[PDB]
């Protein structure tokens, strides 16, 4: 019942962020939810003296037919004080399930100097009413300080389960609990539900989301294996190798661009000389080796680039320095979005963010192949994670598109 | 009959700053006479109070004679305290748009004048509202006052007032959901679909409910009768519009004529269909000096005449019906200009609007159409809480070809083709693979950074060549110029090979119109073509063709 001394960063003020417009269906759901939350004291109405505001909206889960309130605490997170060395074993795991233990936060009350900074607004259609304002009394789902404060109060709940299973890795990030065990699914499903009645003993706590870090998309860069090479094939190849030379050292393209000597038709077949095939093979060997001196620095930002490859395919690379990829991958399994580009890009951003949380314990900043105004209008309609990453936009077509497929 | 106290709002100053101390100005003898009569009166009403010598804060007060009233009027210069008062969540950050209202049988205005001064002020904040009335001949201590209610012209008075009024109106709204209420400034707008008899009783029910807090309403059948004039609009029982839009017709148009013609026709474009302002707003771009006169172009005067004929007749919009579908229809007007009408039943506009392309070197019709849709979509979430169905001048196969091939993700909500020309189309489309049996042009260009001299040309697999020398050019112009020559001197199908990452970036963006004189010529060439495959190779690697023409143009 006693609070924790929370404070912002030096010189920074609370967030003043405009609420963006919401559809009628979402306004209605936020009202129903915030009424039940008000009766339970988790939130209380506020007046005009509170000038701070953080956006709010509503989402539907993958299969939960009940809405959920999602507060965009990104601005407050940038302004909340810094308060766990990330479990580097979680990524080596074979199966990981993620649970929303967000309800657990609503039992610890929040520092009363800090509550004014958690202000949000339910808006009205056409501004025919003033917005219903609340501020949080308990810990808020989405705020950086919620897992930090609660982890002293959360280690105790699961140490009987940790005592029973030293094999199982458990990692906490925001309102999500990542639970990992290297065993068959039948044991998993009951072990995960066993982990709930152990959590139900004290206090949407029922959903399950299943990942497989071991069998994940991790890729190299590959050159084609052809028998007859056109001028165009060898040209694309020299372009790929020229771009890979910024990444790997011993890449050579001289004996290959030697074949391009002359002004032949793009569709004309060029037999490869042996100096050329020696060069192409040595480059192929080089590319299978990893990038040299590539390391993760927790002080720096993780950057993620996504390219649209067509036919529901998407390539991405996570890095901190240009040409020092910490991870690359490809996606073609974009769910239920076969005629919507923005739904695919939204689902890909969440998958990449999820993979980034497992590996490094924090989320990347995205460079999205989409125009600012299209993304900002629609990403909330398909967003299903309880966290939100940062993003910027690329307006010039990168030539790296077909280098990665 | 006892009244309820209105809960006060705890106010503080911006942290780090203190209250205001600016000096009291010298007033004429008659001005001092008036302020004493007003402030003596207001003290009787409980709105202000005398204070002692301890309070060191001072806000200056003036006296303004009314136009034809011999009743003076007080005025406190709260500008200094407003710089020091904290920030509030202004609940007026958005006003409704007439197109989103639901048609009501009856609508009554209620004027809440003295309600503003019925609202208490936080006790611990009253110290900063202090002000002095300078005495006659500066021979006594100027009598000192402080406010006990929300003062006129104070930063936080609008916010605290509307939040208190909202708190009081919520029980009424709850216990009769057949009545909607809107509050702005000093006015209450109250309406319903009730039998006009029951409506007035519920008005009285509200007026008595207001006195429960000691709030006074206009007893009289009020003089404000439709049309309600409000925030530049005119609102009638079955239709709305803007307060009249008549154009200044002049021969000499200054710079403070154009910037204010900007603000007006934009305001008028929400209901007046088809208003354009591209060439006219394009005049302002340069200077801030507020007196210059400009000659318009022959496309800015020809556009203004197409305005006036839209504005000869009054136009009106319909109110919103939640059970009929919502529809938006867009038309291209040329020169990066678009107009849209939003309606539910054909020819009955809820509202209209325009969209102008953003500033950029190269552009595309399809992207502009997409941008316009997002603007209408966001605008419709605000006013109606839903996305309209779109009727767009673009065919389903054009859009499908576009978004499946474009390098960015893009999306339009539910829409259908409407055959109202000019139609948005794809003017050209590049190949994914090299074309068999098509001549292959290796192009290159190069310029001398000093003399601005350069060459541009091509070599092909059929031995065809060209090199052209140029003056006052850059590397990027010659790389474009070379591609232009290959398009000029080739058949209906052509394979182009280039090393210009800059040129590829422009053409892979698929522009159909450009500010660059040279890019437009290339677009015109691509339109004539049947199949064009554009291929990229890295420079200075000795790629044949590229190596040969690079040497010819660098020489
Ligand atoms: C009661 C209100 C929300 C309302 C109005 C009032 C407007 C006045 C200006 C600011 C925004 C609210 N109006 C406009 O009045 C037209 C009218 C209707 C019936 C009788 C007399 C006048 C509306 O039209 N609806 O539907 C309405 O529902
Ligand atoms: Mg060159």
């Amino acid at each position: 019942i006693e609070t924790v001394p929370v404070k912002l960063k030096p010189g920074m003020d609370g967030p003043k962020v405009k609420q963006w417009p919401l559809t009628e269906e979402k306004i209605k759901a936020l009202v129903e939810i915030c009424t039940e939350m008000e009766k339970e004291g988790k939130i209380s109405k506020i007046g005009p003296e509170n000038p701070y505001n953080t956006p709010v909206f509503a989402i539907k889960k993958k299969d939960s037919t009940k809405w959920r309130k999602l507060v965009d605490f990104r601005e407050l997170n940038k302004r909340t004080q810094d308060f766990i060395p990330h479990p580097a074993g979680l990524k080596k795991k074979k199966s990981v399930t993620v649970l929303d233990v967000g309800d657990a936060y609503f039992s610890v009350p929040l520092d009363e100097d800090f509550r004014k900074y958690t202000a949000f607004t339910i808006p009205s259609i056409n501004n025919e009413t003033p917005g219903i304002r609340y501020q949080y009394n308990v810990l808020p789902q989405g705020w950086k300080g919620s897992p930090a404060i609660f982890q002293s109060s959360m280690t105790k709940i699961l140490e009987p389960f940790k005592k029973q299973n030293p094999d199982i890795v458990i990692y906490q990030y925001m309102d999500d609990l990542y639970v990992g065990s290297d065993l068959e699914i039948g044991q998993h499903r009951t072990k995960i539900e066993e982990l709930r009645q152990h959590l139900l003993r004290w206090g949407f706590l029922w959903m399950g989301y299943e990942l497989h870090p071991d069998k994940w998309t991790v890729q190299p860069i590959v050159l084609p294996e052809k028998d007859s090479w056109t001028v165009n094939d060898i040209q694309k190849l020299v372009g790929k190798l020229n771009w890979a030379s910024q990444i790997y050292p011993g890449i050579k393209v001289r004996q290959l661009s030697k074949l391009l000597r002359g002004t032949k038709a793009l569709t004309e077949v060029i037999p490869l000389t042996e100096e050329a095939e020696l060069e192409l093979a040595e480059n192929r060997e080089i590319l299978k080796e990893p990038v040299h001196g590539v390391y993760y620095d927790p002080s720096k930002d993780l950057i993620a680039e996504i390219q649209k490859q067509g036919q529901g395919q998407w390539t991405y690379q996570i890095y901190q320095e240009p040409f020092k990829n910490l991870k690359t991958g490809k996606y073609a399994r974009m769910r239920g979005a076969h005629t919507n580009d923005v739904k695919q890009l939204t689902e890909a951003v969440q998958k990449i963010t999820t993979e980034s949380i497992v590996i490094w314990g924090k989320t990347p900043k995205f460079k999205l192949p989409i125009q600012k105004e299209t993304w900002e209008t629609w990403w909330t309609e398909y967003w299903q994670a309880t966290w939100i990453p940062e993003w910027e936009f690329v307006n010039t077509p990168p030539l790296v598109k077909l280098w990665y497929q | 009959v006892p009244i309820s106290p209105i809960e006060t709002v705890p106010v503080k100053l911006k942290p780090g700053m203190d209250g205001p101390k600016v000096k009291q100005w010298p007033l004429t003898e008659e001005k001092i006479k008036a302020l004493v009569e007003i402030c003596t009166e207001m003290e009787k009403e409980g709105k202000i109070s005398k204070i002692g010598p301890e309070n060191p804060y001072n806000t200056p007060v003036f006296a303004i004679k009314k136009k034809d009233s011999t009743k003076w009027r007080k005025l406190v210069d709260f500008r200094e305290l407003n710089k020091r008062t904290q920030d509030f969540w202004e609940v007026q950050l958005g006003i409704p748009h007439p197109a989103g209202l639901k048609k009501k049988k009856s609508v009554t205005v209620l004027d809440v004048g003295d309600a503003y001064f019925s609202v208490p002020l936080d006790e611990d904040f009253r110290k900063y509202t202090a002000f002095t009335i300078p005495s006659i001949n500066n021979e006594t201590p100027g009598i000192r006052y402080q406010y006990n209610v929300l003062p006129q012209g104070w930063k936080g008075s609008p916010a605290i007032f509307q939040s208190s009024m909202t708190k009081i109106l919520e029980p009424f709204k709850k216990q009769n959901p057949d009545i909607v209420i809107y509050q702005y400034m000093d006015d209450l707008y109250v309406g319903s679909d009730l039998e006009i008899g029951q409506h007035r009783t519920k008005i009285e029910e509200l007026r008595q409910h207001l006195l429960r807090w000691g709030l006074t309403t206009p007893d009289k059948k009020h003089q404000k009768e439709p049309p309600f004039l409000w925030m530049g609009y005119e609102l009638h029982p079955d239709k709305w519009t803007v307060q009249p839009i008549v154009l200044p017709e002049k021969d000499s148009w200054t710079v403070n004529d154009i910037q204010k013609l900007v603000g007006k026709l934009n305001w008028a474009s929400q209901i007046y269909p088809g208003i354009k302002v591209r060439q006219l707003s394009k005049l302002l771009r340069g200077t801030k000096a507020l007196t210059e006169v400009i000659p318009l172009t022959e496309e800015a005067e020809l556009e203004l005449a197409e305005n006036r004929e839209i504005l000869k007749e009054p136009v009106h919009g319909v109110y919103y019906d939640p059970s009929k579908d919502l529809i938006a229809e867009i038309q291209k007007q040329g020169q990066g200009q678009w107009t849209y009408q939003i309606y539910q039943e054909p020819f009955k506009n809820l509202k209209t609007g325009k969209y102008a392309r953003m500033r950029g070197a190269h552009t595309n019709d399809v992207k502009q159409l997409t941008e316009a849709v997002q603007k209408i979509t966001t605008e419709s979430i605000v006013i109606w809480g839903k996305t309209p169905k779109f009727k767009l001048p673009i065919q389903k196969e054009t859009w499908e070809t576009w978004w499946t091939e474009y390098w960015q993700a893009t999306w339009i909500p539910e829409w259908e083709f409407v055959n109202t020309p000019p139609l948005v189309k794809l003017w050209y489309q590049l190949e994914k693979e090299p074309i068999v049996g098509a001549e292959t042009f290796y192009v290159d260009g190069a310029a001398n950074r000093e003399t601005k001299l350069g060459k541009a040309g091509y070599v092909t697999n059929k031995g065809r060549q060209k090199v052209v020398p140029l003056t006052n050019t850059t590397n990027q112009k010659t790389e474009l110029q070379a591609i232009y020559l290959a398009l000029q001197d080739s058949g209906l199908e052509v394979n182009i090979v280039t090393d210009s990452q800059y040129a590829l970036g422009i053409i892979q963006a698929q522009p159909d119109k450009s500010e660059s004189e040279l890019v437009n010529q290339i677009i015109e060439q691509l339109i004539k073509k049947e199949k064009v495959y554009l291929a990229w190779v890295p420079a200075h690697k000795g790629i044949g063709g590229n190596e040969q023409v690079d040497k010819l143009v660098s020489a």
